[PDB]
């Protein structure tokens, strides 16, 4: 997209720094908000990720929520460290999203679906 | 136990004279 | 003013005792919260993971 | 609702061991200085409409008061 | 028995002079009305309001 | 010291230590109560109903 | 006197206050920026040097604005607290401006109160007096109209 | 390259680290200090306690008898 790209655009320049200071400050990737209980999409995708990736994330998202509950950001040398957008779900929520796109129109049934609240 | 028994007794009777504080 | 407000004096009273009980009140409870969650709020968290 | 595993190693000091409201009035200059400077755009944003239309408000009633003055 | 609310209005005319001055231009620039619809209520509202802002601490310093 | 000498005193039996918290509360309310009605008195003197020059002169 | 002068609404008086301070305080940084001379490896550059200059400005005025703000502010609540104006009624604004404003600037306790304790004591001496440099009105200075007696 | 929390577990080190960051711990050596917080908690009790007993009487006292009628006794 011609907007959204920061090298084309400056507002989105912006838009992305300002990411990336928040999400080092806790030093988490981008993908690492995405929520499982959200879609399910991302719920198939981590399960098809490898294991070591699954688990990456996972401390990465333990390491956030403790420095949430300490009311303190990681040290400046591992905020120099974090690699925010550096992505390893989106390729995967894709190809899960054109598979359930292609089933839906070829007839078919939902492989899952989110239970009623 | 006949000890803990007469002094949880003691405890709740001073809550008894604490909430209606008869002749203060 | 008094036919509207009789109470005032009680009022006041009951009023400035309860608001210093419990600020006193605030403050024990804010240090009974430090204390419970003193250990989760100081320990130390070893995860390997850098990035 | 399941709870995940994670491999980590958690040291934990006994509440008793140390201090409980000291930390509270510790670096007040650093913290007072990030709640300003990462809060600065949230505070105008949220004081910005209220302030410029108060006083549009007021400028407004004012002009209206001495027009309708005789 | 002098009212001191009377006494110390008259003695807060001074602090309230512009708003005098200006209600007494409006009764002058009204002078000569033929039927109606015009008034200074305006002036007299500021004047009075100024008049009571100035009296009231020493109005209940004086009174017991 | 004193904290530990009082806490063995007061909190060897939770029993106690309930007997303890309720006197402490009365007590605590009452001094709260007399000071506050001294700080009252103190503030507002002369205009108590006491205070009126005529009580039964009507 | 003065404030028979002017009504002068104590918002007002804090807004006018905190004005005049921001703009002393860029007069100030101005002054000061330019005094202050740019080091050896800056001479040759002209766009650091005003920037250096430009942020000093900032800083004076706003440190400035918020210290006469806070002073006027306090003084008007107390004011209208105590529903009468005293010496003490402006010298404890003084105080406040210079714990809070100041002590927060120099990052410790005993500079808030040095610097309260300089501003309430400056708030008062002038306060002390009718704010007038000379306190003697019955003295003529010049002899330009003729009495009866 | 070995994993930190395997480093961690297979070295039990006696100098330990905590945060520290808003709970400064007391020096090692030192006893607990329990008393004194036991002890603010008590005076906590002693507020939520006179609350509690004032709150309760005076709904008790609400659905008690009324001046009104009182005064229509004589
Ligand atoms: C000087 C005061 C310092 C207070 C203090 O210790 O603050 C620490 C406190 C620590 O904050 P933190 O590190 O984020 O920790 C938050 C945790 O939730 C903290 O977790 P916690 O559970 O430990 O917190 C306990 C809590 C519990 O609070 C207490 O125990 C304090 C209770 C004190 C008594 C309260 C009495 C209330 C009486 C009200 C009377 C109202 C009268 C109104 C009259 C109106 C008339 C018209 O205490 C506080 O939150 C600290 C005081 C906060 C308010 C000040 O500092 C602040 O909150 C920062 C204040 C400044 C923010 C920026 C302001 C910018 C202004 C620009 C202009
Ligand atoms: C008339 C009202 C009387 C109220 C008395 C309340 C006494 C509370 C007390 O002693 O708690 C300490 C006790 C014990 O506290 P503790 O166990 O933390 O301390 C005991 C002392 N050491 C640490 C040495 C063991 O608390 C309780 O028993 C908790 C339950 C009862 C109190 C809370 C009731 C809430 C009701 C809400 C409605
Ligand atoms: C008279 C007061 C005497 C106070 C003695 C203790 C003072 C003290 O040390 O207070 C500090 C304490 C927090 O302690 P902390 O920060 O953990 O440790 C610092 C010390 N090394 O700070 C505190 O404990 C303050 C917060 C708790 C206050 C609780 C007060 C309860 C009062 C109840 C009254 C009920 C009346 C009815």
């Amino acid at each position: 997209q011609s907007f959204l790209d920061p090298k084309k655009n400056w507002l989105a320049a912006q838009h992305m720094k300002s990411l990336v200071k928040r999400l080092s400050k806790y030093g988490l990737r981008y993908d690492d908000l995405y929520d499982p209980y959200y879609d399910l999409d991302v719920k198939e995708a981590l399960n098809r990720l490898p294991k070591e990736v699954v688990d990456a994330r996972h401390a990465r998202l333990k390491r956030a929520i403790d420095l949430s509950m300490k009311h303190e950001y990681l040290p400046e040398d591992l905020q120099a460290m974090q690699t925010p957008f550096r992505g390893y779900l989106q390729d995967m929520l894709a190809l899960v999203k054109r598979e359930r796109a292609e089933r839906e129109a070829l007839g078919g049934l939902p492989l899952y679906q989110r239970s009623i609240p | 136990d006949v000890k803990a028994a007469a002094m949880w007794g003691v405890a709740a009777a001073t809550g008894g004279l604490y909430l209606v504080q008869v002749s203060i | 003013s008094w036919a509207a407000e009789p109470e005032m004096e009680e009022r006041k009273l009951m009023g400035f005792k309860w608001i210093f009980v419990l600020s006193l009140a605030l403050l024990q409870a804010a240090y009974y919260r430090r204390l419970r969650w003193s250990v989760l709020k100081s320990r130390k968290l070893v995860l390997d993971v850098v990035n | 609702k399941q709870i995940v595993p994670v491999k980590s190693v958690i040291y934990a000091l006994s509440p008793f061991q140390q201090k409980v409201m000291t930390g509270l009035w510790k670096d007040l200059p650093t913290k007072i200085h990030h709640k300003v400077s990462e809060n600065w755009i949230s505070a105008t944003l949220l004081l910005g409409p209220l302030v410029g239309t108060y006083a549009y408000v007021q400028n407004y009633l004012e002009k209206e008061k001495l027009h309708h003055r005789y | 028995p002098v009212d001191q609310k009377r006494y110390l209005e008259e003695s807060c005319k001074p602090k309230c002079v512009k708003p005098l001055l200006e209600y007494q231009a409006c009764i002058k620039r009204i002078h000569g009305d033929d039927s109606g619809q015009k008034h200074c209520t305006g002036q007299y509202f500021d004047y009075w309001f100024c008049v009571d802002k100035c009296v009231a601490p020493k109005l209940f310093t004086k009174l017991k | 010291g004193i904290f530990e000498s009082l806490y063995k005193v007061v909190m060897r039996r939770n029993s106690v230590y309930v007997t303890f918290v309720i006197a402490g509360a009365f007590l605590g309310e009452r001094a709260v109560d007399y000071g506050i009605h001294k700080l009252w008195e103190a503030n507002n003197v002369g205009k108590r109903y006491e205070d009126i020059p005529v009580l039964g002169q009507k | 006197r003065r404030y028979l002068e002017d009504e002068d609404t104590p918002f007002m008086k804090t807004i006018k206050g905190a004005t005049t301070g921001l703009v002393a305080g860029t007069i100030w940084g101005t002054v000061v920026a330019t005094w202050y001379d740019v080091p050896r490896v800056e001479r040759s550059v002209a766009l650091p040097g005003l920037i250096r200059t430009f942020k000093m400005m900032g800083n004076y005025g706003l440190t400035f604005a918020a210290i006469g703000g806070v002073y006027i502010g306090v003084e008007q609540l107390l004011q209208n607290y105590r529903m009468k104006r005293d010496l003490v009624n402006g010298a404890v604004g003084g105080f406040v401006a210079g714990a809070t404003i100041l002590g927060y600037k120099g990052r410790s306790i005993k500079t808030a109160l040095s610097a309260g304790s300089a501003l309430a004591f400056t708030s008062a001496y002038i306060d002390f007096g009718g704010q007038t440099l000379k306190h003697d009105e019955g003295k003529e200075y010049a002899a330009y109209t003729t009495k009866k007696r | 390259e070995i994993p930190a929390t395997v480093a961690a577990v297979k070295n039990p080190s006696s100098k330990i680290i905590y945060d520290e960051h808003n709970h400064e711990r007391f020096p090692p050596g030192d006893p607990s200090k329990r008393a004194f917080a036991y002890f603010v908690l008590t005076g906590g009790r002693f507020v939520y306690a006179s609350l509690i007993r004032l709150l309760v009487l005076k709904f008790v006292l609400s659905m008690s008898a009324s001046k009104d009628v009182l005064a229509l006794a004589s």
